[PDB]
């Protein structure tokens, strides 16, 4: 029979770099209803946003 | 310019709504 006793001591130095490209469109939309004593409107929008 | 006046304080009467982004 036999017994075996390890230590052990690790120091690990790291390094990392990064770089990220991002595109980004956007199309949006909107309708609006307005109404007051005698005044009454009503409107449509559309967005083209990039990025 | 009656009419003009009136036309301007309706005008006041309301927003000139917000800048959004939604990016």
């Amino acid at each position: 029979q036999s017994t075996q006793n390890t230590d052990s001591q690790t120091r690990t130095i790291s390094k990392n770099t990064s770089t990220s490209r991002t595109h980004t469109s956007e199309v949006h939309g909107n309708a609006e209803v307005h109404a007051s004593f005698f005044d009454i409107g009503g409107s449509v929008s559309a967005g083209f946003s990039n990025s | 310019t009656q009419e003009e006046h009136l036309k301007e304080i309706m005008k006041h009467i309301v927003k000139i709504e917000v800048k959004g982004e939604e990016a």
